RNA sequence: AGCUGCUCCCUAGCAUGCUACUACCG
RNA sequence: GCGGUAGUAGCAUGCUAGGGAGCAG
């Protein structure tokens, strides 16, 4: 269960990589510390609050058509 | 003989071809080297007189 | 550190620290809590001045005509010696000390405890400003003769200021001991490469003719030559390789990120590079699954993963320089181990060979500074005929290139 | 964008080696 | 009937050259 969401984060992040959010240093330096942070996790409870708080940024900008890729 | 011998003599010419094809770009490739770092030498101390 | 007893006792009698400091679990430690060198840097002047009383003691022994051993457990922590047991009398005016084993012991101590730091000061006052040595001054050889004159006086082997004029490898060893202890005296500003102007078909450059050492001393170059007419390709390689003209012809620097020393700054702004996360394979993380891996409490599990870094992790990571002290080795014993050492490798051969003799494997590797803007290790060995390479080899016999 | 060391896989060329069978002589 | 060279097809080894990938310090 811990190693679905750690994956997922690689996901996440790769994501958010491609869509240019380096370019700006105080973000990608908060989304690298918590994604390394969530990979040294060893307890479930906290890599789910980190994850929120790492996919609110991409929930942020509007580049992602969210109600498209929400089909189901 | 002289049906098989020249099916070598192709060859072996097209293969003295190719590696003096390889050895001109290879003499061609160092021109332009040494003149990019001539370029580089000159254009930097143009800038410390 | 399980039983340092009397290291407490010594650090807090002479008011080193206070025993509140034993308290911070991993005091002794080098690289977590780095400020125990701090700490010990406060018993460099009870060293420095038994040095000195040790001086006056080999002088007097010898007016006064007397021969013996000095020994380490014979100086209290003030500096004055006794135990006279085992001396013997003979004519006065010739009496000889003995210092091998006091010397040998205690070098290690003189840099850990940094002895020396009260000769950089206008007297050599802790209590004074620091001497303002010139800055165009690269050359020290008679400060360093009279530091070794005024500490060892009576070791008996020939120093040389500059190991250009060893007699072997253990000489160099030897002198390269010395001048590892007396280089933190001198301004860093003059190590590194000696530039100096010379002329190719009437242009002026700056190129570096050799450079002095920490170690080493000073080193100059064999051919050097002003007023050329033309570079040949291997001439162009090595004026091109060296940090003079990058360094002398771009912006100054500060950089308050790092405590090392910062030369210069090629170009207009700095870069951060950063670094990715991995790519993920679901396919297989899926199929592993399906099989009845990675269930809760399990005993393997997943722990190597691609690691993302931001921008200042180049820079944060080349800090890590900062552990690399000044260490002064004792001589008496490396000079022995490196004996065995090399007898460890008696079974093999060596020597020179001929560029017609190496193997390069992968030649698609990058080439360097500045190199890598016009091509990789491929172009420059196919540049350089099997004559340039070897004029290049029998050219570094005789000359220093400073590289980047 | 480094220096090495080991291992698997694919392709090419050459000579050597090996073997079969065909042509010429002894 | 056999010795010698010249062939093709097949086979193994070894060595060079070229490319891809994996691990270790
Ligand atoms: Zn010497
Ligand atoms: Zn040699």
């Amino acid at each position: 269960k811990m190693s679905d969401v750690k994956c997922t984060s690689v996901v996440l992040l790769s994501v958010l990589q491609q869509l240019r959010v380096e370019s700006s240093s105080k973000l990608w330096a908060q989304c690298v510390q918590l994604h390394n942070d969530i990979l040294l996790a060893k307890d479930t409870t906290e890599a789910f609050e980190k994850m929120v708080s790492l996919l609110s940024v991409l929930l942020s900008m509007q580049g992602a058509v969210d109600i498209n890729k929400l089909c189901e | 003989r002289d049906a098989a011998m020249q099916r070598k003599l192709e060859k072996m010419a097209d293969q003295a071809m190719t590696q003096m094809y390889k050895q001109a770009r290879s003499e061609d490739k160092r021109a332009k080297v040494t003149s990019a770092m001539q370029t580089m030498l000159f254009t930097m101390l143009r800038k410390l007189d | 550190e399980g039983n340092c007893d009397t290291l407490k006792e010594i650090l807090v009698t002479y008011n080193c620290c206070d025993d509140d400091y034993f308290n911070k679990k991993d005091w002794y430690d080098f690289v977590e809590n780095p400020d125990i060198l701090r700490v010990y840097a406060n018993l460099g002047e009870r060293v420095r001045q038994a040095l000195l009383k040790t001086v006056q003691f080999c002088d007097a022994m010898r007016n006064a005509g007397i021969v013996g051993v000095l020994t380490l457990d014979n100086q209290d922590l003030n500096g004055n010696w006794y135990d006279f047991g085992d001396f013997i009398q003979t004519t006065p005016g010739s009496g000889v000390p003995v210092v091998d084993s006091y010397y040998s012991l205690l070098m290690p101590i003189l840099t850990l405890t940094r002895a020396l730091t009260a000769e950089s000061h206008v007297d050599t006052d802790l209590t004074k400003p620091y001497i303002k040595w010139d800055l165009l001054k690269y050359d020290f050889t008679e400060e360093r003769l009279k530091l070794f004159d005024r500490y060892f006086k009576y070791w008996d082997q020939t120093y040389h200021p500059n190991c250009v004029n060893c007699l072997d490898d253990r000489c160099i060893l030897h002198c390269a001991n010395f001048n590892v202890l007396f280089s933190t005296v001198f301004p860093p500003t003059s190590f590194g490469p000696l530039v100096r102007k010379i002329f190719v078909d009437g242009v002026p450059f700056v190129v570096s003719t050799g450079y002095h050492f920490r170690e080493l001393g000073v080193v100059h170059n064999q051919d050097v030559n002003l007023h050329s007419s033309r570079l040949s390709f291997k001439e162009l390689l090595v004026y091109a390789a060296d940090p003079a003209m990058h360094a002398a012809s771009g912006n100054l620097l500060l950089d308050k990120r790092t405590t090392c020393f910062s030369v210069a700054a090629l170009t207009n702004n700095v870069a951060f590079q950063t670094v990715k996360p991995g790519n993920f394979n679901k396919d297989f993380y899926d199929f592993a699954v399906s099989k009845g891996f990675f269930k809760e409490g399990s005993s393997v599990e997943l722990k190597h993963f691609f690691f993302a870094q931001d921008g200042n992790a180049a820079i944060s990571d080349y800090d890590y320089y900062r552990y690399n002290l000044p260490t002064m080795c004792d001589i008496r014993q490396l000079l022995f181990v490196v004996e065995v050492v090399d007898k460890y490798f008696d079974c093999y051969d060596g020597g020179c060979i001929n560029a017609n003799q190496v193997i390069v494997n992968n030649l698609d590797k990058s080439a360097g500074f500045p190199f890598n803007k016009w091509g990789k290790a491929r172009l420059y060995y196919d540049s350089m005929s099997y004559e340039d390479q070897d004029a290049l080899f029998a050219y570094t016999k005789r000359n220093v290139i400073p590289t980047i």
